[PDB]
């Protein structure tokens, strides 16, 4: 697999800093490396694709090495060199869509196409270097065993979920408690409603708490929280838990009252915060904890105080609020976040040459589906793939 | 360079032993001896074959 | 123009592996490289700016080489040559801003500049080195024709747009139907309205649908889609269609029903969603269909009926929506994104050199005007001036 | 301290090209300066830690070299090597953090630790080499006393402040006119709520403004303005300026008239914007002034005529507002924001290693109390602490 | 059949007893058995499945000796030597399970699989050996 990787270096490096008029110099230790692939190469021959919509092209090698015409290049020196860059792109884009498409349960770990599964030999082993680029970095430190890691913006750790669940209920549906949320992306916005507005709770208190956990650890997380669940500020009409009837919801916001927000690790609190709204850290968890309040006013105005009754029917619902945002954080296993391309390179090769629903990813890639249940079969796929479309963007963007 | 062009007996052991060069001889034929050489040392020298 | 790279990463990879101590072996490679320029351009003659309140300034040349010589680095040596790059950094800085402010309506592509077009010359070719700064490498691919490529975080392809359609209406605007929306940078939020709960409507079940046309099209594009349109579920005061007027919108929120979200690419549907909240891969698309419906809830508690009568006057305004963002894509033009400074860079300089409306670009460089009729001339201008403020901010940010 | 970074890019560009195949002429330049280290350190000792619950882990130095022979190389030459960097691994974390948590109110910029004290030493500056990492790369460049710069997508300027100033209210908060607002991290909301509609106001027009000044000047700022305040959109219940009681807000969105944004720098204007949603840019600033109007409808339906009766109750609450966001801009000083990992790196191991409160950042390194009282020894301070957070991030994250 | 077995115990006691490290004369006896082995082996072709969804894959044998030499085993030895046992174990992985689905009556103790019946052919037994699992 490095071996692959190189590949690339290699020509990026080469259609880069090969141009009309640099100093020999500047590319002897790079010159170099190529050859060394070339000779490595011709006399083998390969088999990409036999798969979906996937063209199956066979490649096959024969090329002359690299002169070195003295002091800068001449124009004549590029082409000639441009000509064979060229095989070399068209047959890698061919390489690793090829193996960008085959999962295994078993051992999804590793190569899986004629093509790559050759590559491995250790006749070819004589090409790897400059290992730099961010993935492949992590690939080998995780075949040492170590402590790998990766930057995400705006991860995607929460599977797409909105519900909401009715603590207080009944029949009419027009005295409800409960809470309603959307947990997606790297995002968490939770409301607390109770239509009596804590009119018979203890202390005029009415407590709520939403538990997120997810399916790998977070690491130094920035994350913004602020109180206010916007989507969940304005009047709906919302389906009963049964699906038999709809109820009313119709909200008017109060602060949340005694934040508390747990960042636990393994059922322990390795970060805490209460009440603060604005940027915090959340250096190491696995689950997300927020508790909130709705507390009666004690003093209001006339105005407040209609919203208010001592008795039925409650018109106004009171609600209080928060909503959490990941910004960037660290995380051991690959995901998908706001700014890498990767899934979207995986799904898109997949879907454009009809690629058949195989036995590891959920239909499509879909996302929801794949992080809901982030099996390590899943994830050692994903990776090799998310590796490979790395390695690919290199060269073909 | 070659090394056929310089192989050399060496002197000791089973399996026609032969080694890379003069010096390299020597030293082997010479530790063989210094009986303070833990018995790994005859070993090797010995059964280590081109 | 590659000419012009160079001269900065050379300057970068100096002023950077270039201090008090390291071995001269880490740069022999390098230094080399450097002598090579100052050769080339000594004995030349300058002249930039001219233009609006740019400062006029002439530049000459005749400079040492470098001491080939020692093992090591001494401070001294650093010095001696750190008074050298100073000078060819304001220069340069002179240099790009000179050419960042010229438009140009039939050849908009090449160089402008008294400054530049003098280096597109041959005796200066021998320059040329290390293009892998993402934007030089996509310049090249362009001039061999070729596939390019770019990547951006929460593109800005929307030109700003913030409107309504009234499907059905009358005077008093007691009860409409239609749709609302805002499409701006990578996001899209669209509410379909029915004052009347589709009480006459067929299945009563009114249907909704809101096309957006990109100017490019975007190929791997990660996107969130959710239910909900919360910039259009509060209540509004607005300007009717004719401007003699004014409406009042009263929402109430059901979940939008049947949602299918088509992305097309020249009337071909390539992705195709239904009602898939959360984050979706639209491969390669110039248009995106939103179509959705809202669907009279055929179950209604008391409070519910009591939000919908069969009969006018209707008070609360039936409202299904969705938002649809864009996270990151990838497009063969140049656009302005959320993470990217060259939109600003480009304008900032215009801005502080009092640069006079062009022939080219809208004034001020504005983002709508310039994406709303993005013509082949001004994607020209834009990607030289882009490519530019990237190689600027190599050494001056 | 330069030195210390080398010390990485050393192992980075070590663990990475050293790999059991690759040609030796690709590392020759690189070997060297590897061992010129060795060297170097041999015959030196150090402690780290000593601080709360840091341990004191102790080190000593005395390594044979590499070999320079081999025209590829043997796996065997690896593992011999790899055991080498791991010491030097599990060291350097050992010197960040242990310089990572101690703060100097006197020179809150120079070197702490009796670990890197002794490395700005002369007899170690033999080893310094390749500062292309954007942060020591501005390191260098303002030790030099020069221009700085740094790039950040959605920076963090705004210390959180959510409030409301009444500039006409009465005991029973029936009658209103103010504004409210949520400044935080690059987003600022604000609207004006009139209960009046203006009914009785000059030209029945209303007018607001939201002046929010930063705490250090943001040059290249690509901005996002959007007409309304989702935020303060819907129905609150709030407490009142004394706390004594609390009042009802009611709104009813119209569009926002005569916007006028203004990026100021010392007082004069840099920028100015009428009315233009969607991209702008603000080139350099230190201000931000929103003004806007709420305008009385002058031709209204009934359904609109029916909220703005001409004497009270006032039911329905005329609200007008804007909401801004910065995407990206680029400071002259560090900032948290959304894509680094900088403070939370820092905040982790302060949190990880129970290091006690110090003299110079607020408890947690909470971002809103640093942004909020930027004195300059905290600003040096955090830029010497997320130099180093970065230049551990290149091995270990 | 039996010669099956050793295949294994050869592997094991190699996968083992072969580690970065090690004094020479702890697998002179073994390395020897191992050596045997490839000679016999190498230019003989063989197949496996070709029944119900069993991948038909075929296998070739051509690869050198070792380096008996180097006293207390290197890093580089190791890995050359893991990369040629790898092929060994996908390779009687796939024996195996070829055989260990066919089914006989009249004579159903003895081999089926193209590949083992091959094996029983006497030009293997050259192998066998350590039989106390
Ligand atoms: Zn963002």
């Amino acid at each position: 697999m490095d071996v692959l990787y190189s590949l690339s270096k290699t020509l990026k490096d080469a259609r880069d800093k090969i141009v009309e008029g640099t100093l020999y110099s500047n590319v002897s230790d790079l010159i170099q490396q190529f050859n060394q692939m070339i000779i490595t190469m011709n006399g083998n021959e390969f088999q990409t694709g036999g798969i979906g919509n996937l063209p199956i092209r066979n490649w096959n090698f024969d090329f002359g090495l690299l002169g070195t015409t003295l002091l800068n290049l001449d124009a004549n020196y590029v082409e000639t060199a441009r000509n064979t860059i060229d095989y070399f792109v068209d047959f890698v884009d061919n390489v690793c869509m090829d193996e960008m498409v085959r999962e295994s349960q078993r051992n999804g770990i590793a190569p899986q196409s004629d093509s790559l599964i050759k590559l491995s030999g250790i006749k070819f082993k004589r090409i790897n270097f400059d290992n730099s680029s961010e993935y492949i970095e992590n690939w080998n430190l995780q075949n040492r065993r170590q402590r790998t890691g990766f930057t995400f913006h705006k991860p995607n750790i929460f599977p797409y979920s909105a519900s909401f669940t009715l603590n207080r209920s009944q029949p009419a549906h027009d005295n409800l408690m409960g809470t309603m949320w959307l947990n997606a992306g790297s995002e968490i916005q939770v409301a607390g409603f109770d239509y009596s507005c804590a009119i018979n709770a203890p202390a005029n208190t009415q407590q709520f708490e939403h538990i997120v956990q997810l399916r790998r650890v977070l690491t130094t997380a920035t994350i913004t929280l602020l109180p206010d669940a916007e989507r969940f500020s304005f009047p709906r009409v919302i389906t009963s838990a049964d699906g038999a009837t709809t109820w009313y919801f119709n909200p008017v916001i109060l602060r949340p009252n005694n934040v508390e927000i747990e960042f636990l690790l393994n059922g322990q609190i390795i970060n805490t915060y209460q009440a603060r709204f604005g940027t915090i850290i959340a250096r190491n968890f696995d689950t997300i904890r927020l508790s909130f309040q709705l507390m009666r006013p004690p003093n209001m105005t006339p105005a407040v105080a209609a919203l208010f009754p001592n008795a039925q029917p409650f018109e106004h619902h009171a609600t209080v609020g928060l909503t959490l945002r990941i910004e960037s954080a660290v995380c051991e296993s690959v995901l998908a976040d706001a700014s890498e391309t990767m899934l979207a390179n995986v799904t898109s090769v997949r879907q454009e040459y009809a690629i058949p629903v195989g036995p590891v990813f959920p239909p499509g890639m879909n996302w929801t589906d794949l992080i809901t249940n982030y099996s390590p079969s899943r994830e050692d796929n994903l990776q090799r793939v998310f590796t490979v479309a790395s390695i690919r963007s290199m060269l073909v963007k | 360079l070659l090394l056929k062009d310089m192989a050399v007996e060496n002197k000791n052991s089973r399996d026609a032993g032969k080694v890379v060069d003069s010096e390299t001889a020597s030293i082997c034929d010479a530790i063989f001896q210094d009986e303070e050489t833990e018995g790994a040392v005859r070993r090797f020298i010995a059964e280590m074959r081109q």
